[PDB]
RNA sequence: AAGAAGCUAU
RNA sequence: UAUAGCUUCUU
């Protein structure tokens, strides 16, 4: 159940980065920050709070269409 | 009784404690450096011949200084009176007192030193040269006794660490002063010997620690005016802690004064040869060999190692600013240039070039090439910069923006990930995990990574045993042939790399050596061996698969520098990776049997045999400048025969120039590089094998040499350690009948197994628990104190069983296990590697399986000795990969089946998910 | 005859490659969202709820108990839904409100919020809070 | 098919010369040949080192300041000496290349910008 | 043996 | 940068 969350952070952390995220380079830093915590973290307790917090990021913006892609 | 104790004290209104019981003697452990005919060696011994007495300053309180009184004899009572009269006038000589006492019905003789430290100079030098972190009581007291710090200091764990807690540095830098005092009395002294002659030797446990000096008991008369000094130990055992503790600080003030201002120079000042002379007049007078300021002027590079430790050390009381490039303004048709005509190096002097053409018709492609390659038209013409995100000198800034790189993500594989798990693959508990990812960076990593040249410190050497061990290294690398090239025997592959900087903003490798004509590169070459050409590498993050952050770079160097390097160097590169059977296994395949016969050939045919690897913390940054040159000097002595000495120092200004201490640009800036290796460079991993040799040649000196003699049971290792003494510290020349005997002991009791910055050695156990061969701790000291680093003996690995292979060596571990009828080794390597390079790629179009299919063959290659392995979890990935590979293959098939209407009649590819074409890999015959 | 069939499939892995690039963009956010599902996580599902529905944040969710959280309010369903009074729920935790202010940036207070008065303010409403 | 290649690598030989030669000539417009000449015509011979010449010829400076702290003692106010010489302000930007104000450069309002920032001043006479 | 291309590991 | 190995094509 870590290797699942690994995974998804390596895939959440390259949609970011296709965004233009690393235009800002304070939200960059922070979202490399996260992803290389979630990667060598040890127990899925941070690791899914480091994914919720990092995924927040790409929640607060406006560039993924949320509704269309939650279409099951 | 109160009446020794009474005499003792004699008029100096002194208040005396004693320190051992009555007249008892006083036992002691201290360091000594011994050589008198029986034994010899720089060891601790058991010191119980005098009477220890110490001084009270007043009330109750003990200050540090001692009266040792000694008991010998009644014929060495007069002599060493005789001599003290002769030298008492002397300021650096320690008051002496000499009476006549009854014991019980005997007149027992006694001599008294009076007011001395509690520890020598060579306790100091020993307890920093044998360094072990467990034992270091000596260091602690010699700390807290001068101010240097507190005994609370202590208990921050990893405070000896240099890479750790770099205050260490500041700590140690607290007995400079000390250090320079005993200098200038150990001057003083050699100078009043001079005076009436009583020639002798001088040794560091008989100076103290104020400085002073107090046995005579081997002296001898002379005519008064001609008395020769023996410091040859001396000098060279201190040598290394005269770099640690920053002793010649003070040379940088108004007055050789540390409570005035700093020595203003002249911007434009850079000769400082005067001072050099002066330095070496001042703190090394009698050292008796010819100190050429300028290696230039040297006469062979046992020569230039000589000088050259003695600049590493005079030059760090001078401007950085003095260092580099010397450019001038020269005519090009009539408008003004400004090239470099030179160099400044903290090590080799003031070299000049010989061709400089100050009026000029044309620009020719070799002279367009050299004058767009230096950094001096560069940096002329940028702007200044004060970068303070790092420690490093900076030069200019070649742009009006600061460039800020960043690393991405990897790529995921799910269609192999999820092929894994379906087959029972990082299930929870398992022994198989996801360990190797692609790490990401953000701006701040380039210069984050550049920063840590901080660990490069000016490291001054024991010269008498760095020749030594530079001779004996020689011996390693014997049974190669090298020489120069002309340009139609070079041997370049992969012609479309970098061509550095400003080279990479036109073309690649290719373009400059299709450009180029043999003649161009055959007189660019010959340029070389007359003059310096400075050049500028440039530093990128790379993108790959890793285990840990650690952000990494790869630099390139200018096309100018690689280009005459190859054909100063490809012959010897050439002729060591064609070897099978030598100490460096460079060239040598592990597969068709290599790894077997490696691991036989180390095992050689040693006598109760052990295995043992270590680590080399920050090996690229760390690495002192003089054993790079040492490398360097190393690897060029196949050139007797078509180089003179000029075109051999010129070559070796060049390398010194352009791969020690070019100027680096990293974000469109330019800095300067401290010192280390860099990895865009041909012959790094060549000449990171002649530093892992120097250095474990080195080990084993210091374990054999710090040695008691009169424990060595065996009389062949005892004569071996005396005539090594001997050959170091007491012979000015080199000794083959001893450096070949000593290669054959070392090659016999201690096999090595060598490539770049990664070893194996197969040792003898029993002279290694005697301390007749290195072990883990000697290398531990020697790299503490050579290569300012802390070994973690948490990193270094040792194996009894032989018939398990060395633990890791390349990141691979070794089984015996069974093929056909015989046993041999095989590696395998870590299956969380193999599983991250199945999931996790580079790039979007290698996460379709089916457009690469050769990249799992390959990865299955690797991961089939893994099929062999007792855990059956481990086993499992070379099925994995064949079966993935399989069904690769079945989906390509119908793709292209329904993308098009053919279909391939015979393919011949059914070879790669059957558990042969693997096998046939590590079998011998192929 | 050889020739042929090592032309076309050269010829096939070009045409995929060209198009493996093409659709980046669209084929990982679809990964994401699938691996997000798989993974079914109550944090991650209510945030994914609610930036779905109504609620979206306006900075990095913090996971310390004193950082500073602001969320957006589109109308007041979602007020119903995931304010319950003077406690705020979001992302499996407990938040306090404690300062909330219309669409328009004039302050406004709690127990001014109700159904029948809901149409009285610029309802994207900013509610920020800390965690328990 | 000799010849066509060797006329390919001909035609770039001269491609790469323009290029070199052109680069060269270019920096040389970018050399104050009063001030850089003050210098060299001191030497007692001709010869002086690199490092200097920027450092006592240059006419911008630019400070790159990892946080508020170092930028205190730097580079505060308008106009600082750095090098034995006056720099007079010009221009301030981060590390996302955006104009910053010498006012929003505070202790409170520090955890704001993208903070390595990139301070460019001019030699003041 | 010469090459031209692709890939994997150290 | 250097080393080693695998697959394809031409001479
Ligand atoms: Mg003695
Ligand atoms: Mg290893
Ligand atoms: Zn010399
Ligand atoms: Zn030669």
């Amino acid at each position: 159940k870590m290797s699942d969350v690994k995974c998804t952070s390596v895939v959440l952390l390259s949609v970011l980065q296709q965004l233009r995220v690393e235009s800002s380079s304070k939200l960059w830093a922070q979202c490399v920050q996260l992803h290389n915590d979630i990667l060598l973290a040890k127990d899925t307790t941070e690791a899914f709070e480091k994914m919720v917090s990092l995924l927040s990021v790409l929640l607060s913006m406006q560039g993924a269409v949320d509704i269309n892609k939650l279409c099951e | 009784a109160q009446s020794f104790l009474n005499r003792v004290c004699g008029v100096s209104a002194a208040r005396l404690t004693p320190c051992g019981t009555g007249t008892s003697t006083d036992v002691v452990y201290r360091a000594f450096d011994i050589y008198n005919d029986k034994v010899a060696g720089f060891a601790k011994f058991l010191k119980t011949n005098c009477c220890r007495f110490q001084e009270k300053d007043e009330d109750d309180n003990l200050i540090d200084s001692y009266f040792v009184v000694k008991r010998h004899t009644f014929s060495n009572y007069q002599h060493e009176e005789t001599i003290y009269n002769l030298l008492k006038d002397c300021p650096a000589v320690a008051k002496h007192d000499f009476f006549k006492f009854r014991i019980d019905g005997d007149m027992v003789p006694h001599i008294s030193r009076q007011r001395l430290t509690k520890y020598t100079m060579a306790d100091l030098v020993y307890a920093l040269r044998h360094f072990d972190e467990g034992n270091c009581d000596t260091l602690k007291e010699i700390l807290v006794t001068y101010n240097c710090c507190d005994d609370d200091y202590f208990n921050k764990k990893d405070w000896y660490d240099f890479v750790e807690n770099p205050d260490i540095l500041r700590v140690y830098a607290n007995l400079g002063e000390r250090v320079r005092q005993a200098l200038l009395k150990t001057v003083q002294f050699c100078d009043a010997m001079r005076n009436a002659g009583i020639v002798g030797v001088l040794t560091l446990d008989n100076q103290d620690l104020n400085g002073n000096w107090y046995d005579f008991g081997d002296f001898i008369q002379t005519t008064p005016g001609s008395g020769v000094p023996v410091v040859d130990s001396y000098y060279s055992l201190l040598m290394p802690i005269l770099t640690l503790t920053r002793a010649l600080t003070a040379e940088s003030h108004v007055d050789t004064d540390l409570t005035k201002p700093y020595i203003k120079w002249d911007l434009l000042k850079y000769d400082f040869t005067e001072e050099r002379l002066k330095l070496f007049d001042r703190y090394f007078k009698y050292w008796d060999q010819t100190y050429h300021p300028n290696c230039v002027n040297c006469l062979d590079d046992r020569c230039i190692l000589h000088c050259a430790n003695f600049n590493v050390l005079f030059s760090t009381v001078f401007p950085p600013t003095s260092f580099g490039p010397l450019v001038r303004k020269i005519f090009v048709d009539g408008v003004p240039f400004v090239v470099s005509t030179g160099y400044h190096f903290r090590e080799l002097g003031v070299v000049h070039n010989q061709d400089v053409n100050l009026h000029s018709s044309r620009l020719s492609f070799k002279e367009l090439l050299v004058y767009a390659a230096d950094p001096a038209m560069h940096a002329a013409s940028g702007n200044l910069l004060l970068d303070k995100r790092t420690t490093c000198f900076s030069v200019a800034a070649l742009t009006n923006n600061v460039a800020f790189q960043t690393v991405k993500p990897g790529n995921f594989n799910k269609d192999f990930y999820d092929f894994a798990v379906s087959k029972g693959f990082f299930k929870e508990g398992s022994s198989v995990e996801l360990k190797h990812f692609f790490f990401a960076q953000d701006g701040n990593a380039a210069i984050s990574d550049y920063d840590y040249y901080r660990y490069n410190l000016p490291t001054m050497c024991d010269i008498r045993q760095l020749l030594f061990v530079v001779e004996v290294v020689d011996k390693y690398f014997d049974c190669y042939d090298g020489g120069c090239i002309n340009a139609n025997q070079v041997i370049v592959n992969n012609l479309d790399k970098s061509a550095g900087f400003p080279f990479n903003k036109w073309g690649k490798a290719r373009l400059y050596y299709d450009s180029m004509s043999y003649e161009d590169q055959d007189a660019l070459f010959a340029y070389t061996k007359r003059n310096v050409i400075p050049t500028i590498t440039q530093m990128n993050l790379k993108y790959a698969i890793s285990a840990k952050n650690r952000a990494r770079t790869v630099a390139g160097v200018s096309i100018c520098s690689t280009m005459t390097n190859r054909q100063f160097h490809q012959k010897l590169l050439k002729s060591i990776a064609a070897t099978r059977g030598a100490t460096v296994v460079i060239g040598t395949s592990k597969f068709y049997g290599g790894w077997h016969n490696m691991l036989k050939t180390v095992y050689s045919d040693v006598e109760n045999p052990h295995l043992m690897g270590w680590d080399y913390p920050k090996c690229d940054r760390a690495m002192p400048n003089m054993l790079r040159i040492m490398a360097s000097l190393v690897l060029a002595r196949k050139h007797t025969t078509c180089c003179s000495l000029s075109h051999r120092f010129y070559r070796l200004a060049n390398e010194c120039a352009q791969v020690l201490s070019e100027m680096v640009m990293c974000g469109g800036s330019l800095y300067v590089k401290p010192g280390g290796t860099s990895s865009g460079d041909a012959t790094t991993a060549y000449a990171n094998s002649v530093f892992n040799i120097c250095q474990a040649v080195t080990a084993n000196v210091n374990a054999l040499l710090s040695t008691d003699g009169n424990k060595i049971a065996d009389k062949y290792v005892r004569n071996l350690q005396h005539r090594l003494y001997e050959c170091l510290y007491r012979n000015r020349d080199v000794d083959t009948d001893f450096v070949n005997e000593f290669y054959a002991y070392l090659r016999k009791h201690f096999s090595m197994m060598i490539l770049s910055d990664d070893a194996v050695v197969c040792f003898n156990s029993t002279y290694a628990s005697q301390g007749l061969v290195a072990s883990i701790k000697n290398f531990k000291s020697v790299l503490y104190y050579q290569n300012n680093v802390f070994m973690s003996e948490a990193k270094c690995w040792t194996e009894t069983d032989l018939t398990k292979g060395p633990h890791e060596f390349c990141s691979q571990h070794t089984m015996l296990v069974k093929q056909g009828d015989d046993y041999v080794y095989l590696p395998y390597p870590d299956p969380s590697r193999i599983l991250g390079a199945g999931c996790f790629v580079d790039d979007i179009v290698k996460t379709d399986g089916t457009l690469m299919i050769e990249r799992f063959v390959s990865l299955a290659i690797d991961a089939y000795p893994l099929t062999k392995h007792p855990n059956q979890e481990y086993a499992d990935v070379f099925h994995l990969y064949l079966q993935y590979i399989r069904k690769l293959h079945d989906e390509l098939t119908g793709h292209m089946l329904d993308m098009y209407s053919v279909m391939l009649t015979n393919d011949n590819t059914s070879r790669y998910w059957e558990p042969e074409f693997y096998e046939a890999m590590y079998t011998p015959h192929t | 005859e050889k020739m042929a069939d090592q032309a076309m499939t050269q010829m096939y892995k070009q045409a995929r490659s060209e198009d493996k690039r093409a659709k980046v963009t669209s084929a990982m956010q679809t990964m994401l969202f699938t691996m997000l599902r798989k993974l079914d996580n109550d944090a991650l599902n209510n945030i994914i709820n609610n930036a779905r529905d109504g609620c979206v944040p306006l900075n990095i969710i913090p996971l310390t108990t004193a950082a500073k959280l602001m969320v957006v309010i589109p109308d007041y369903n979602t007020y119903k839904n995931t304010c319950d009074g003077t406690t705020f729920t979001y992302a499996s935790a407990l938040w306090e409100i404690q300062q909330v202010v219309d669409a328009d940036s004039k302050i406004v207070q709690l127990s001014e919020i109700s159904m029948d008065n809901s149409p009285n303010l610029a309802w994207p409403l900013i509610v920020t809070a800390l965690r328990a």
